[PDB]
């Protein structure tokens, strides 16, 4: 539903971001700076896919984003700058615990006096990532180091429409409040005692201030930034918000794509109305009701051939269901069912 | 035990008995095709012993049947006269007849006339009383409070109504027929059948503990005979024999099925063929 | 104290206990991630410790939580019957069992029969009686009204129904075994557990005053043991022992959580792990 | 109780403790993710709480865990010569240490040496004997057999080897300090911790019966104290203090987990944090 | 045992307790994730034992945490009262409250009023004194010098200021209520909680020698009760109860963590949930 | 044992492929396989192992000789569920790095998904196995391998 009804993305083109960062940077043009040279090799390709996954992570608290890091043991200027961008631009409620911990450790390895990325990864356990992340965030929110961590809040607003189901509240896929000011879990100020050093890579203290300055979302798009959230809140049933995750690749994005998405301040955008989405949901419910009624009037028998039935009898039982799924008005459920048979088989669907 | 039976007990019993029979039939069906491999029979039953098509049951594992049995028993026999809307009850009048009783009447229940005139001792199937004082022919000696049907054997120094060796009324009364002085003794043996189903007594003992560990304030472990005597004593007066039979059938089937789902042996005929 | 418990208490106590457990978990989560000493810990909690989502509660501040427990406690204990549906519980019987009692029974209530044959001295964990006249062996001397469970140690000149050192009955009955004349003394010590929970004793003291300031006409400050004894004695007669634990958990959990919200210390296991 | 603990006991006990800890972790995880609805808690647990994947457990139901516990317990403590080659027993070269004991020493075991010169009675925390004749200073009057560890308080007319308040040895012995007349009373109280744990005693009662119904001729239900004393007395002499701890941890973890799977309440910390 | 408490001790304890709690959490996680193999759990821990995220301290290794514990204990409790600049000891204006005390009061400390008119003997939880001569009713006979709070039971020939069974003051004073002749015995049993924590007693026993072998001239092995009493008695008079709680927590948390790093068993809850 | 060693070479923290192959001397093939299998079904790592059970369903027919039970070559059960010796789902909290060859941890879930057996597939397997088990003489099931190439 998110992929079908979100056909656009409201980002800003990268050239203006590069010019803004060049204006904010207090460095000579001849001198080479790695934070500047790392955003010149980035592109806003696939911002739409990242926007769809952001919306899914906002709606479902179990489908938190898992980041795929190209690095294994070593680091790189691109990795460091992208981790900083993710830290300062992507709220933590939309990221998984491991995704938070990896970027937190990358940030901490440069500000730590003796710790290194390889040691932090080897000593830490994937089981306790949330604790270690909390400790690192507390360390980075102390009075010696202060890095603002992006956050988000819940929203209740909705456009009026006729629907048979109750709705809930979701997080926002962007880091601002209703007023339009950026949201941070901790302080909004940046000050550091020393520089950033990890391996030979180094960043000046004013570079982070410039990066914070350039990562401010445009106030003008606020009206367009919330209509999509309104129509997404007002048209999705609330009882689906506790659903699990069945297809892993739907929640996986690589680091460069997420960094490019967060740098340009992209947000999902749509051109459809509220009633089309609720009509689609009503169609899905109608298909389920039709199949349930057919099963209740034909197949509902407890005396014989239940759990003990051999796998050979499944051909007869399934024929009626796949005949029902082939009539008009059931194409959405049929397509979703046939596309992902590997993850959700026919037997579990039949039992449900 | 303390327990209150509401006016809609037959309706609950007609669903509970059907659920018990379904579970027992599924147990035998799974017992017939056990692979006899590395997995035990308990795992096999826990994996494939559930019912999937009955309204009222919310799980496909045996635990669902257990929880449904608990709800039905609590609604039908315990203090809370709660009508279970979750199971579908459409007609409270339609009630399939239950199988006839099969329990032999060994310890027959009788009460003395209250004149303090006789002494009562029991035996395998007969009662026999000794006269404390002189008694004249043609007066009451004993009467049974637990209904009994069957034949009569070895009637000495007493009279009971009988046609061709068969008892006439379901509550026979023993009256002396001869003037009998000097602390004589009379006997009365019955080859009859009391209330309940004799088969599957091992499962009842293990299931009554299971359902008394839950309703410990109302149900206590005891023998089947005492349980059925009290259950029959608690029946309402405005109750026909067609309905009380269903109530008692469910009252005995629930502990038996609860204990059968633990010890995965067979099931009695009166439970299977309901 | 004066109060009556409604017949639908467990369905409300379940919601109250769940709310208290979520509050305790939120408090511990905030405690772990508090890393900056510049801001007082009270300020940090008051900032984000009140955001909890549940049916019925619609507040993002600790004050809303306090009013929620106030309203639940009032509905469940001080007033008469109120239906559970008002708080939006979907199903009445689907209540999660509470953790078992872990309170040590240092003081043990006993009631002597009439006639004043014996005198009662309570020590730390046992009871002594002194016999003022001649007494024959085989008669009750004491009986326990507060339910108790556990082992038995150091019994002298008395007999109790037990096997292997474990008490067979929850309410034991102490009897004499050999006749003892001329002003004797017999004892019965128990290594047992009572009906309350032992941990969080200070938090209970802090919260009982807080919730007695509100319902001043019904609730008065006192010790945890007396509070639990009166709450147990004020329960309705028609209530299974499985459902009494659910209400008894919330009855003690509400004062503890109310006190804990003031002094931001840790939470007991029986509150958080519900 | 008759039982023979073999040399291979620690290997079985490590697997048993790991299985029990996994079961407790799954129980608490499923207890926090239960939302009130149509399905009761037991149905919810049956469907997902049972699934645990280790070598030798072949089931996604609690019945598999129950059978695994039965087999491991029979292999480790029962008389039959059985070993389960299907579990992860081959790679038991190194054994993680079990948690330390926390059971209060209320009834501590002592043995009068000879001559019937002293009469023994017990108390909640102290022991005391009466000398029936003259006794010399500095001789042995009593000595403990069940090891204890902790501080000593309120010693009168005796002496124990303690420095700074802590007992130096795990088997303290009491010796008189001054020649004393007949009818003198010597006392000794201990604030110590005996073998085994304290929490989870309610689950022990319903688990010992469960695992006594299966091995009906080998195990008799009784209290935790006698169980642990007999387990310690049946340990072989040639065993280290590290392996015996694991054996005695499993010997108590099995019944408490068996009882925990029946009453779906919380779990003790010592079982879970292994 | 001589030790000097500086006026910056709460600031030091605020960091010491955090270090101890973080070390304990890491051990429990490693213990759960350890797979039995050729490497021992002790060698496995040395590699991944070190904590992360604490600047100004050496803790990348277990030995580093041990050395940090040594330095912090020396700076906070020893005669070397020098505040380390490794951490911002000068500030630390706002701290986190520590968990409430849980240690039971079995040997409560008392002081006789003046000269000697009584004969005092301790007990499991009570104290009894016998008057040598006649004493009037309404005068102080005993006073506790160690703070205590809880319930009161078995009040015989005395009186304590308490309402509803709960002691009004932290230091109750015992006063006779009836004119009593000589050899009369007054008693007072308290179901209360003293200062300290009752869990991890063995861990303290092993850990105290660890830092006694380092600070030979200042610290000697002793029981937990005596150590806590001395530590409380050596605190300065002009200190708040909330401020002294952190010092009292760390004073016991350091030895138990030191022993925990040696015996790789579990950690007590109060250390973890700081 | 060799399959298990090749798999475990990339998940063990310290031992390499040669180090695991060296374990042949102080143990047996079966025991080393058991050790590595127990290491792959721990809390840290969970790799499902294909398993099978004995099969005994035959359709009656008049025949002169004896009949016996045979294992099912396929790893699906009579009711269509997969049969695994240790665990039902792959859950490993690390990455496979062996000798500089690396595979992300998320590829194993996809590999498990693509190896799943559908319903009609299992129906056909059991249809063939049922007719094969009820007609092949079972007296020769205790034969000793003669032409090795056949194994």
């Amino acid at each position: 539903l998110d992929r079908a009804f979100l056909d656009g993305v409201g980002f800003t083109p990268l050239a203006e971001k590069q010019q803004q960062l060049q204006l904010q940077l207090k460095t000579n043009i001849l001198t080479a700076n790695l934070i500047r040279s790392a955003i010149n090799g980035m592109n806003t390709e696939s911002n739409l896919e990242v926007a769809i996954k952001m919306m899914q992570a906002a709606q479902l608290h179990r489908a938190s984003i898992e980041i795929a890091f190209p690095m294994n043991v070593s680091l790189s200027p691109e990795i460091i700058v992208q981790c900083f961008i993710v830290w300062m631009s992507i709220p933590e409620q939309l990221l998984s615990d491991r995704s938070n911990f990896i970027i937190a450790a990358v940030i901490w390895a440069g500000f730590s006096a003796d710790d290194s990325y390889a040691d932090i990864m080897r000593r830490s356990a994937r089981a306790s990532d949330r604790q270690n992340y909390d400790i690192i965030k507390a360390a980075l929110s102390s009075r010696k180091f202060k890095l603002p961590r992006a956050s988000t809040t819940l929203f209740d607003e909705n456009e009026p429409v006729v629907r048979r189901y109750q709705i809930g509240r979701v997080y926002a896929p962007f880091p601002v409040d209703r007023y339009g000011s950026p949201v941070y879990s901790n302080c909004t100020k940046v000050e550091l005692a020393s520089d950033y050093n990890a391996e030979g890579f180094t960043i000046r203290k004013d570079d982070f201030r410039a990066l914070q300055a350039v990562l401010r979302i445009d106030e003008d798009r606020a009206a367009d930034m919330f209509t999509t959230l309104r129509i997404m809140i007002s048209s999705i049933p609330a009882v689906w918000y506790d659903a699990e995750v069945v297809h892993y690749p739907h929640t996986a994005v690589e680091l460069e794509q997420l960094a490019a998405y967060g740098l340009t301040g992209a947000y999902p955008r749509t051109n459809h109305s509220v009633d089309t989405i609720v009509k689609t949901v009503n169609n899905i419910s109608a298909t389920y009701s039709t199949i349930a009624q057919m099963l209740s009037t034909i197949d509902l028998d407890p005396t014989r051939y239940g759990t003990s039935e051999s796998i050979d009898k499944f051909k007869i039982a399934w024929e009626n269901v796949e005949s029902v799924l082939n009539m008009e008005g059931n194409d959405f459920v049929k397509t979703i069912m046939y596309a992902y048979e590997d993850n959700f088989p026919k037997k579990d669907f039949y039992m449900m | 035990m303390n327990l209150e039976i509401n006016n809609f007990a037959p309706a609950i019993s007609s669903i509970g008995s059907q659920l018990c029979s379904l579970s027992a039939q599924k147990l035998l069906t799974c017992r017939k095709q056990y692979g006899n491999g590395a997995k035990s029979f308990e795992e096999f039953y826990a994996e494939i012993g559930g019912i999937i098509g009955m309204m009222g049951i919310n799980s496909q594992t045996p635990s669902g049947i257990r929880e449904a049995i608990y709800r039905l028993y609590q609604s039908a026999f315990l203090f809370g006269d709660i009508f279970p809307e979750s199971f579908g009850i459409q007609n409270t009048q339609n009630i399939k007849p239950p199988p006839g009783f099969t329990a032999p009447a060994k310890k027959l229940e009788v009460v003395l006339p209250q004149g303090g005139a006789f002494d009562l001792i029991y035996n395998n199937g007969e009662i026999r009383v000794t006269t404390t004082r002189n008694v004249q022919a043609g007066d009451l000696v004993c009467t049974v409070t637990f209904p009994i049907q069957g034949s009569v054997i070895a009637t000495r120094n007493c009279h009971v109504n009988e046609i061709g060796g068969q008892l006439t009324t379901t509550r026979p009364e023993i009256i002396a027929s001869v003037p009998m002085p000097a602390r004589t003794v009379i006997v009365a043996s019955f080859d009859a059948i009391e209330i309940g189903y004799g088969e599957g007594d091992d499962l009842f003992a293990i299931g009554i503990a299971i359902l008394s560990n839950r309703f410990n304030g109302q149900i206590t472990p005891m023998s089947r005979h005492n349980y059925m005597t009290q259950m029959f004593a608690n029946l309402p007066a405005n109750m026909s024999e067609r309905d009380s039979s269903a109530v008692l059938h469910f009252a005995q089937a629930a502990p038996v099925v609860l204990g059968m789902m633990e010890r995965l042996t067979g099931a009695p005929k009166w439970v299977l063929d309901y």
